[PDB]
RNA sequence: ACCAUCGAAAGGGAAUCCGGUUAAGAUUCCGGAACCUGGAUAUGGAUUCUUCACGGUAACGUAACUGAAUGUGGAGACGUCGGCGCG
RNA sequence: GAACGCGCGAUACUCUUUGAACGCACAUUGCGCCCCUUGGUAUUCCAGGGGGCAAGCGU
């Protein structure tokens, strides 16, 4: 499946400058 | 019969396959 | 609901998610054609 | 000896449009359209025409009584009664398999 | 301590036109007139962009009669004709003299 | 859970027939007769002690005879040819 | 600019249908939705009118 539509690109992209 | 009337300016060249004007060039 | 937290599992929990995210839209984006499906086979 | 034709706008021989010949009381030959046949339910397991239920169009069921278009029997109107007979039978033999498997189990895990 | 709950959504949503504009003129023709004498039948002529509500509404106001049905045709001259049979408590007759 | 919309007057599709009538109109008008769909409602009957009905071994029959989410099945819906039977 | 009508637009010698053209479609006078209001027995139905619709496992 495609479960990364659970998660915004905004809230994903914020969360990816966190690592 | 390739053209039919053009609703925007009366002309018998809208081509009937292109959904396009030859004249007026609509739309 | 869950009342605890963590320094640095909350990271690498984070970074495995991200990790498992790109990889399942890289081969999403890649198993568009049937030839890497087929090489995947005898891969 | 009177030649008839379409009554409709169709010109061409379509499975849409066929034609009967009838003799009106006015002493004339004259077409008519008619309608295309309905077709018997079928049972959802094995596609046999389905026993005591009316052959009616899809929308002509709407518009009768509920008696016209089931049977008494479970799955009526829906499976013929073999099917039913043999979901029953099925369905008691897979749970009494079930129950000895779970005994054959409960033995072989009761040595240790 | 952060107080998060576990059972989450598996994909994220977003949080001019009356009775005297309706008949414009009868029609007086002699197949009209026929009509009107022997069907019970008033021909009228309409406008493009009146339907057989509106046709039957204005005729029921302007004539002060009952309209037991219309049947409108659009001619090849670019005109809306109408004919309005009405009830038979009415004589046609007489609301054509009338 | 999953994407607008367009694309057939020969594909799928709810339902109308006869008679008569004009200079030129007809399954469209007139006369008679009938169906389809949607809607609000009323009455009778059933829902049998008070609370969602029965019969037959069975195939199944009935004037009815509640049924959410959820999961399915049928009709729509489907190649061509030959002889035989029936209207 | 075009079409249809009586220089003009149903107020026609205010401004119809369009057009960059705008609710959606369109080689169709095809299909919707929203708000107010009026009439026909009318709380339900039907129709007319007016006016519109191109949060985060970041700090
Ligand atoms: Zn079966």
């Amino acid at each position: 499946l495609s479960r990364y539509v659970k998660w915004p690109e905004y809230v994903r992209v914020q969360r990816q400058k966190k690592i | 019969k390739s053209h039919t009337l053009c609703n925007r300016c009366g002309r018998r060249s809208f081509h009937v396959q292109k959904k396009t004007c030859s004249s007026c060039g609509y739309p | 609901m869950i009342k605890d937290k963590d320094s640095a599992a909350d990271a690498d929990d984070l970074e495995s998610e991200l990790n498992a995210m790109y990889s399942d839209y890289k081969t999403r984006r890649s198993e568009r054609d049937a030839k890497f499906r087929a090489k995947q086979a005898r891969g | 000896a009177q030649r008839v034709t379409f009554r409709r706008r169709n010109p061409y021989n379509t499975r849409s449009n066929k034609i009967k010949v009838v003799k009106t009381p006015g002493g004339i030959l004259r077409a008519q359209h008619v309608k295309k046949l309905a077709t018997r339910p079928k049972c959802g397991d094995c596609g046999s025409a389905l026993q005591g239920i009316s052959t009616l169009r899809p929308r002509q069921y709407a518009t009768v009584s509920k008696t016209h278009k089931t049977v008494s029997r479970a799955y009526g109107g829906s499976r013929c009664a073999n099917c039913v007979k043999e979901r029953i039978i099925r369905a008691f033999l897979i749970e009494e398999q079930k129950i000895v498997k779970k005994v054959v189990k409960e033995q072989t895990e009761a040595a240790k | 301590k952060k107080a998060l709950k576990v059972r989450t959504s598996a994909t994220f949503r977003l949080p001019r036109l009356d009775s005297y504009k309706v008949i414009e003129q009868p029609i007086t023709s002699e197949t009209a007139m026929k009509k009107v004498e022997d069907g019970n039948i008033l021909v009228f002529q309409v406008s493009m962009k009146a339907n057989k509500y509106q046709i039957k509404k204005a005729v029921k106001e302007l004539y002060e009669v009952d309209v037991l049905k219309v049947n409108t045709l659009v001619r090849p001259n670019g005109t809306k004709k109408a004919y309005v049979r009405l009830t038979a408590d009415y004589d046609a007759l007489d609301i054509a003299n009338r």
